[PDB]
């Protein structure tokens, strides 16, 4: 799978002859191949079917979810715990099982997180499998001179293949004979209108010539013949799909943030361990013990529950997305939208609707606009003049297409219509604000029609007049406005008729250039009342000689048409630009249309100008103007092929409104890479196969759901099942909101760290009875704490999030030193002091004053000293003093909960005050209530001092942590005040997360 | 007091546990009330 | 990277900040932590003002007293060879440490010691738990009372020829009055003979029914010759109100001990305000694993 030969732009053998072609692959132009020869080739190289994707077994991704970066840290933690247990078992008799419990618990945490994360990605895969609807397809091949329809998988290189309007081009064909055949090259090349396939050659680029039919394309109207040049995966879209599969994946921004987070957590963990290791060796302890101390401090500095909390955090924002029809396949792709700063979009199928629609109309010397939006939510065009009625009769009659049988259910715009795209657009507009065309058509019987001619350049027909008072004959004709203008002499103004003086002839010329400059295609409609005296009701006007007056007709008005954009396209583009997101158009369509759609959706703000526009406004050559005075630029693909790396960098560095036109899929990929080389996150929004290599390499791909291709849908990371583009705005909003909350929750789960390690540190340095046990630290990190941390996600915005500029990746991180200074430095310190306060209180009330506790651990622990004197002279047995130590662990844990109250409240908001935002978050309130109920339950239920070793508390102790909590609240409140009044000051660059 | 000062070494942990559970229960209920109040 | 984030010379930065920054941050942390320390200290002083110097507010974690002994056994086992002297040194050293506090030289004068009944007697109340009267007075407890285990005659105390001693002791509790079982028809078998109301009985036996036979004659030594603690040595007024206070002691000689075999001996005190625990094996009773291997 050579990628460089797949990265290259397509080459071909188009510029040849029919003899050279038949001489290279071997084939009868009039008899085709022989069946024996056909099978000899079928077996020689492989069926004409793309390779299936590389199947992913479910145990592989389950093992994937069991690993990663965070789960790996918890894995090494479990490993360390079991190592310390082994050492204690082989070195000492009666080894405590604290470490073995902590290790099996960490392993269970990793396994449970893996099960949940895996279950979600499978849910998305099932709803994803319900979209591949693959109905077998059979082609028409000519062998031995006979026509046969065989499965698409049996076509080979060389046989003759015939196509018919409505069928799909099987393989890559070389047209040999056509009959007004048109094909839809929208998915592969990106051409909105049907390009006619002619046996003659026209352009050096194979995608532009008409003598080649392509894979996955469809023949709209006409029939054609051709020799199969390319077959199977070796086809154009085959090389594109194989390239898409052979591209790497990447590493999202949220993952890099989690990685640098673990980097800091381990920095401070191994620092505290190697240091308290040298310190313990300096105080006399033996090596065997110091090793256990090192492992204990490092393992203690690992967040066991932050994994489940972060996973649930990410999972919550994804359901909100699935409620508005925005589905993500992975789980972290939910944050990438908010961090995006440059959106590369596609035109055909993404920025537009890929359906021709009647846009503007000319009548009564006045331009009228029609609604060109999917759900028909706009402005009507004043259907009260007679002129409009006559126009409806012209277009509704002089038109041969009709809705496909059985569409009585779909809406007027989404139904199937058999015919050209122009007659279809006209039929839909008339059927839209003029009611049923089928009765409008049977109300006036068509007598004789002369089909569109290459010389006449017009389509005309005569029908009877339904006026029950006028039995005359009606004649209607449509065609190019220039040709029809040369055939009129009257004008239907507001109903009456008038001459064609040059005043209205010039008004017709300016109208023609107005609709033309709009990137639209205009047509002219005229009609005339045939005198029943010179052509009675019995006379038959056979289509042979001049039976109808070509000139002296009555022109009624022009009718333009173009593919309109989706409803929320302009508003969404404006919203993205408001958020500081650079919108760059990248499409393989004609630049004259790309520039118009760009200006219509907001990519090229009205007023900005290109170098050619300046040369045209001044009437000077283009080589004279300076390119710095042009904000927006239209880069052609042909020119893009010849450009250096620095040139592309400068194109993106100096032009704010860029539009890449006529760019191949490979060039699309080159453009995405050119955006990444600098340092910005990229999101590519597309629909066809040409977008597959662009959606894959982009930081985040957005594929359309209804109008998208299966390849680009399988290679994308986010799917828009409703084809609504406003979902992108919703996504960029949610991506930010869920970010500021992760910061708050992380500071919360990190603040408790300190009051959990300090007891042990003072235990080794000061030799006091152990303050915080192991089953209590576990009841804090994995119990009470979980609900509050999960609730911190439901926090609403503080300021407008859709207003600030995108976060800088190289400077504004997720976990900086400003957070560590708060959690580990200021709040956690106060919480630790409160815990030690409740501790000393419990031991002072039972008889052990603070002066006699320093220096006791050797006898306080000894299991054979049944006479330990306290500050008053009483003798305490071993089990009696241990019961008090355990009751001190219970109250220490309760003190933690008490200080966590004020920590969850000061963590709710990062800048704003509590009296401003408000306690409207019901989940946080529930977290506080439950957090308290669990602590009371663990202490007061019978049999806990047996099972978990937590004894009941005497009601006066529960109040030893209250002052510390109020102080935490007042300190953080004054903190969040100087930041507001003093922007950019010390408190901000020192304490603002 | 004097010789029969047995009360000086007794504590009614039973009554304390009963009350502490009543209270935990109440706080738990209140919590649920707040949580579901609005979805009805 | 490596070098710059350490010291750049254009912005004159060290590790990241300038000179005035490291100072602003260090000064802030010093003031902050100083306030934190002062607050914690104030909240601990009010705690010292909430407690009394003559009595522990809560005395429920020490209601049923323990029963400890003189030798320091690692796993409640006494194992030593009658030939090798460097085998029972750890025992004699401790035993000695305990009896070294009942020396007569220590107990002398009228202050703060007082001569009490040579025969078990009743309680003695030296008033309340106050400082009104000065330092209360405690009864004298002589060494010699313990007859063959006193280290005054056979320093070793027994361990020299297969006849060890075990000095039992009742855990000191403030304001605790020991109360013995009354003479009514329900009383253990053992306790019936010699019912001096004034004596708290201590009686040792064998854990298993088999071992009875292999344990010979338990000879107890005490005040008055009884196997118990005289009620006159109570209550204890606490260190502050009674420094130089001696708790009674009871010696137990395990004469006629079978040689080369592990013996499980459980000693137990009997009384009203005395209750045992299946979890704490030192509450009221105690266990010893003697093995005089020679
Ligand atoms: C409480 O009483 C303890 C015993 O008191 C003795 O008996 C009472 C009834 C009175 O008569 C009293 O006056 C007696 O002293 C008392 O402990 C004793 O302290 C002395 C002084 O250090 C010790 O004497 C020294 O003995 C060693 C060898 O000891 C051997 O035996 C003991 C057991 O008894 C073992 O533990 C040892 O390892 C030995 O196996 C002598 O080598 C040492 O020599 C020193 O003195 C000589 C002159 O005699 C000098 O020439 C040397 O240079 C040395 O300076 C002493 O003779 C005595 O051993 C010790 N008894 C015990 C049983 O340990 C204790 O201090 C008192 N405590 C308080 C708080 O009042
Ligand atoms: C029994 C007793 C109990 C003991 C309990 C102890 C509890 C432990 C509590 C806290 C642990 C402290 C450990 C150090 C934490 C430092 C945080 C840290 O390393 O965070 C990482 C940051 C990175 O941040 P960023 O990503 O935003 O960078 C972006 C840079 N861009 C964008 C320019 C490229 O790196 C930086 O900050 C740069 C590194 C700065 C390192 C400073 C080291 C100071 C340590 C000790 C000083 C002691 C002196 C005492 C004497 C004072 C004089 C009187
Ligand atoms: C000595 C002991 C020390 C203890 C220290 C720890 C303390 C931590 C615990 C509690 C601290 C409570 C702080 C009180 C803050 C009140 C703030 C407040 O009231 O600000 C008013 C807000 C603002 O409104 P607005 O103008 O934006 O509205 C606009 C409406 N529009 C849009 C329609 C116009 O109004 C709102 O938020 C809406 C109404 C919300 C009402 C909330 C009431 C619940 C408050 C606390 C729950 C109790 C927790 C107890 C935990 C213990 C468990 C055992
Ligand atoms: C929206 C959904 C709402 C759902 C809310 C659910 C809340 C559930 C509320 C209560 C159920 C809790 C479990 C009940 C346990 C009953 C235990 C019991 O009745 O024990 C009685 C006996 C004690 O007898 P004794 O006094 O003679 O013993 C003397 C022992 N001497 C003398 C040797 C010291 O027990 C013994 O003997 C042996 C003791 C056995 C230990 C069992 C304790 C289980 C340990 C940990 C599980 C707790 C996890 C926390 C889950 C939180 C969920 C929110
Ligand atoms: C959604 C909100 C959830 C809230 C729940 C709170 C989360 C709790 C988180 C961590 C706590 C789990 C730690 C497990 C501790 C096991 C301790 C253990 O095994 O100790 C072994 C002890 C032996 O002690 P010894 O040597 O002194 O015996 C001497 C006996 N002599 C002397 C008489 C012979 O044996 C005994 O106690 C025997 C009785 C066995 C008791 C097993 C109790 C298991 C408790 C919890 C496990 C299930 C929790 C799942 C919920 C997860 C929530 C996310
Ligand atoms: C905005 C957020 C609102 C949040 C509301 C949450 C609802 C709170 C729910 C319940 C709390 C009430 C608890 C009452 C329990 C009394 C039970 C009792 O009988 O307990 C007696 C103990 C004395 O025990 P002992 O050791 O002396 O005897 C032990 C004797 N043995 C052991 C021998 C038996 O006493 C005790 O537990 C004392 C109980 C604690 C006293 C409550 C203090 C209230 C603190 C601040 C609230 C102030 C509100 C001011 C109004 C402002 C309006 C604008
Ligand atoms: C032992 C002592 C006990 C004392 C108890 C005192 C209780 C006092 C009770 C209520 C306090 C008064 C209500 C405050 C209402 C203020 C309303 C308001 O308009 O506020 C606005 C200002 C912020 O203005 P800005 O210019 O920064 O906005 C900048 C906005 N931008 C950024 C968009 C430009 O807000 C602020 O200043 C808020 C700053 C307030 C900081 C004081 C905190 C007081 C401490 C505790 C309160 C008690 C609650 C807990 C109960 C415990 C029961 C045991
Ligand atoms: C049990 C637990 C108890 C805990 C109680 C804790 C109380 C201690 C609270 C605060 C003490 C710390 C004060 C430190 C003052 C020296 C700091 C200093 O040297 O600062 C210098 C700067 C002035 O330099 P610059 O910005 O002009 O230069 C620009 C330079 N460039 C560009 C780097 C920004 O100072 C500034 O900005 C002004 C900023 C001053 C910091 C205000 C922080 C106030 C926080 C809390 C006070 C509230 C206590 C409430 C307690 C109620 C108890 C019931
Ligand atoms: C949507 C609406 C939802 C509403 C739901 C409402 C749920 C119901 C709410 C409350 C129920 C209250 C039940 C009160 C039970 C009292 C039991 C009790 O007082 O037992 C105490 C005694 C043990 O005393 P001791 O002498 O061994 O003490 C030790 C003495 N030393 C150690 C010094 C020797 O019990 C014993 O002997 C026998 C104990 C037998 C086992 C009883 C099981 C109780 C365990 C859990 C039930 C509590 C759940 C409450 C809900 C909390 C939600 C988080
Ligand atoms: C000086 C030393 O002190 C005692 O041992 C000490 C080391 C070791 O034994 C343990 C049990 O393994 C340690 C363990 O290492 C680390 C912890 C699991 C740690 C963590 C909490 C957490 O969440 O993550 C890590 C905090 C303390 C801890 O909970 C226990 C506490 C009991 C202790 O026993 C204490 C013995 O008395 C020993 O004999 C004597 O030599
Ligand atoms: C101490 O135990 C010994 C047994 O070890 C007792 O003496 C034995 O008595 C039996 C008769 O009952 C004789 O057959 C043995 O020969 C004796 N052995 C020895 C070594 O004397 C002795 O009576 C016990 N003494 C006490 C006071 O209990
Ligand atoms: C919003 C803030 C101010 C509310 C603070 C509520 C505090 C004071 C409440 C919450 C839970 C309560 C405790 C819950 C349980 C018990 C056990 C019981 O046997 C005595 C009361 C006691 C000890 C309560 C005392 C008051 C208490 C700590
Ligand atoms: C708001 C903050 C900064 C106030 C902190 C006040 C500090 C400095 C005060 C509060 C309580 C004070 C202590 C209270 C009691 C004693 C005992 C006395 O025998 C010596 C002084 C000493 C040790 C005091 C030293 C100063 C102290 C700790
Ligand atoms: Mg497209
Ligand atoms: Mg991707
Ligand atoms: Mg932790």
């Amino acid at each position: 799978d050579l990628d460089e030969l797949k990265k290259e732009v397509s080459m071909d053998d188009h510029k040849l002859s029919l003899d050279e072609l038949h001489n290279k692959y071997g084939t009868d132009l009039t008899r085709g191949l022989t069946n024996a020869r056909a099978k000899e080739i079928l077996a020689r190289d492989g069926p004409n079917s793309l390779t299936p994707p590389p199947t992913t077994p479910e145990w592989i991704k389950f093992c994937r979810q069991l690993f990663g970066g965070f789960s790996i840290l918890l894995w090494i933690g479990a490993i360390l715990c079991f190592l310390a247990y082994g050492i204690q078992a082989a070195t000492e008799d009666e080894p405590a099982n604290d470490n073995l419990y902590l290790g099996v618990v960490l392993s269970t945490v990793v396994i449970v997180t893996g099960c949940f994360s895996y279950y979600q990605e499978a849910k998305s895969s099932r709803i994803m499998d319900s979209f591949k609807n693959m109905v077998p397809q059979q082609a028409l091949v000519i062998r031995d001179g006979e026509k046969s329809t065989i499965n698409a998988e049996f076509v080979v290189a060389g046989d003759l293949v015939e196509v018919k309007g409505g069928d799909r081009i099987p393989a890559d064909l070389r047209i040999i004979s056509a009959h007004g055949c048109k094909v839809d090259n929208s998915s592969l090349t990106g051409e909105s209108e049907p390009q006619t396939r002619s046996p003659e050659f026209s352009s050096e680029n194979p995608l532009e010539t008409r003598n080649i039919a392509f894979f996955s394309t469809n023949c709209v109207e006409g029939t054609a013949r051709g020799v199969v040049v390319y077959t199977g995966d070796r086809t154009v879209m085959g090389r594109i799909a194989t390239l898409a599969s052979g591209l790497e994946v990447g590493r999202t921004p949220i993952a890099i943030e989690i990685e640098h987070f673990i980097h800091i957590i381990t920095g401070v963990a191994v620092f505290l361990g190697v240091s308290f290791f040298i310190l313990s060796l300096i105080l006399g302890y033996s090596w065997l013990e110091a090793v256990i101390f090192l492992i204990g401090i490092i393992v203690a500095n690992v967040p066991e529950g932050l994994l489940a909390t972060v996973t649930v955090c990410l999972t919550l924002t994804a359901k909100r997305m699935a409620r508005k029809n925005c589905l993500v396949k992975n789980l972290e792709a939910v944050e990438t939208l908010g961090s995006t700063s440059t959106i590369c979009s596609d035109k055909t199928g993404t920025l537009t609707q890929n359906r021709m629609t009647v846009a503007h109309m000319w009548f009564d010397n006045q331009i009228h606009e029609a609604d060109t939006t999917e759900n028909q939510s706009g402005a009507a065009f004043d259907k009260t003049s007679a002129t409009w009625s006559a126009l409806s009769r012209i277009a509704a009659l002089c038109n041969r297409a009709v809705f496909q049988a059985g569409q009585d259910n779909v809406p007027i715009l989404k139904r199937s219509v058999a015919g050209d795209a122009s007659e279809s657009a006209l039929l839909k507009c008339i059927e839209l604000c003029c009611g049923s065309v089928q009765g409008m058509r049977d109300r006036n019987p068509k007598i004789v029609e002369i089909p569109f001619n290459s010389t006449n350049k017009y389509q005309l027909s005569i029908h009877e007049n339904e006026k029950s008072s006028e039995s005359r004959y009606l004649l209607v004709m449509k065609g190019a406005p220039e040709r029809i203008l040369d055939r009129c002499s009257t004008i239907l103004l507001n109903g009456a008729e008038e001459p064609l003086k040059e005043d209205m002839k010039e008004a017709f010329q300016n109208a023609y250039l107005e609709l033309g400059g709009l990137g639209e295609r205009v047509l002219g409609f005229c009609h005339f009342a045939l005198p029943e005296d010179k052509y009675n009701e019995g006379y038959p006007f056979d289509a042979d000689e001049p039976n109808f007056p070509t000139t002296d007709l009555c022109f009624v008005g022009l009718m333009a048409m173009i593919d309109p954009p989706r409803a929320a396209v302009p508003d969404a583009v404006g919203k993205c630009r408001s958020a500081g997101i650079k919108v760059i158009m990248v499409t393989g369509d004609h630049p004259i249309t790309a520039k118009a759609i760009a200006k219509g959706v907001g990519i090229i703000s009205e007023g900005n100008e290109t170098i050619e526009d300046i040369a045209a406004r001044l009437n000077i050559p283009i080589g004279q103007v300076n390119p710095r005075d042009a904000k927006a630029c239209v880069v052609h693909g042909s020119d893009l092929k010849d450009l250096s790396t620095e040139v592309l960098d400068d194109i993106l560095h100096y032009h704010t409104e860029i539009v890449f036109a006529r760019t191949s899929p490979q060039q699309k990929l080159i453009i995405v890479e050119g955006c990444q080389r600098q340092g910005a996150i990229v999101a590519v929004t597309g629909d066809g196969v040409n977008d597959s290599p662009a959606l894959k390499k982009a930081d985040i791909g957005v594929a359309m759901g209804i109008s998208g291709s299966d390849v680009s849908k399988q290679a994308a990371d986010m799917i828009l099942l409703d084809d609504n583009f406003a979902s992108i705005v919703t996504g960029v909003e949610e991506g930010r909101l869920i970010f500021d909350n992760l910061k708050k929750s992380i500071a919360y789960t990190l603040t408790s760290n300190i009051p959990e390690i300090t007891p042990f540190l003072v235990f080794i340095i000061g030799n006091v009875p152990l303050p915080l046990g192991t089953v209590t630290i576990l009841c804090i990190d994995l119990g009470t704490d979980m609900v509050p941390a999960i609730s911190l996600a439901y926090e609403q915005a503080e300021s407008d999030i859709m207003k600030r500029q995108p976060r800088n990746p190289k400077t504004d991180k997720l976990v900086n030193e400003r957070l560590i200074s708060m959690a580990y430095g200021q709040i956690g310190m106060i919480q630790a002091l409160g815990g030690f306060f409740s501790y000393f209180v419990i031991l002072a009330e039972n008889g052990f004053l603070p002066m006699d506790l320093i220096g006791k651990r050797v006898r306080w622990d000894d299991r054979w000293i049944s006479d330990v004197e306290d500050s008053f002279g009483q003798q305490w047995t071993y089990e009696q003093r241990k019961i008090v130590e355990f009751t001190c662990h219970t109250s220490f844990f309760i003190s933690i909960v008490v200080v966590q109250w004020a920590d969850l409240i000061i963590c709710k908001t990062r800048r704003n005050s509590i009296f401003q935002q408000g306690m409207k978050n019901k989940i946080l309130i529930f977290g506080l209530f439950e957090e308290t109920a669990l602590a009371a339950f663990l202490s007061y239920c019978p049999g806990t001092d047996v099972a978990l070793r937590m004894y009941p508390l005497k009601p006066s102790w529960w109040f030893c942590a209250f002052p510390y909590s109020l102080i935490i609240f007042l300190y953080d409140e004054m903190r969040r005040f100087i930041i507001r009044r003093s922007p950019g000051g010390w408190v901000e660059q020192e304490t603002y997360y | 007091e004097g010789p029969d000062n047995d009360e000086r070494f007794t504590y009614d942990y039973y009554r304390l546990r009963v009350v502490g559970l009543i209270v935990a229960a109440v706080l738990c209920v209140i919590g649920i009330i707040i949580l579901l109040a609005g979805k009805c | 990277g490596w070098k710059k984030f350490l010291w750049d010379s254009e912005k004159k930065e060290f590790l990241g900040r300038t000179g005035s920054s490291w100072f602003k941050i260090f000064l802030f942390y010093l003031i902050f932590y100083g306030c934190l320390a002062g607050i914690f200290i104030g909240t601990i002083q009010v705690l010292l003002l909430t407690l009394s110097d003559f009595e522990p507010k809560y005395q429920d974690r020490v209601a049923p007293p323990g029963l400890s002994h003189a030798p320091y056994a690692i796993k409640t086992e006494i194992s030593f060879s009658i030939s090798n002297p460097k085998s029972y040194e750890s025992f004699v050293k401790s035993m000695h440490k305990l009896m070294d506090l009942y020396n007569e030289s220590s107990q002398a004068g009228n202050s703060p010691f007082e001569d009490c009944s040579d025969t078990p007697a009743d309680y003695i109340k030296r008033g309340d738990l106050d400082d009104s009267q000065g330092q209360k007075k405690a009864c004298r407890f002589s060494r010699m009372w313990l007859k063959n285990c006193s280290g005054l005659d056979d320093t070793t105390y027994g361990y020299a020829e297969g006849k060890p001693c075990v000095v039992a002791k009742l855990n000191r509790i403030i304001g605790f009055y020991p109360k013995p079982l009354k003479n009514t028809t329900d009383l253990p078998e053992e306790l019936q003979a010699n019912y001096n109301q004034y004596v708290l009985p201590l009686r040792c036996a064998a854990k298993r029914e088999e071992d009875r036979e292999k344990i010979g004659s338990i000879e107890y030594f005490g005040l008055g010759g009884y196997a118990g603690f005289p009620l006159q040595y109570y209550p204890y007024y606490g260190k502050r109100l009674q420094k130089k206070y001696l708790q009674p002691l009871l010696a137990i000689q395990f004469t006629n001990l079978t040689q080369n075999m592990e013996l499980r001996i459980e000693c137990k005190v009997y009384g009203e305000n005395i209750d045992y625990s299946e979890k704490d094996r030192f509450r009221g009773r105690f266990e010893v694993k003697i093995e005089v291997k020679s």
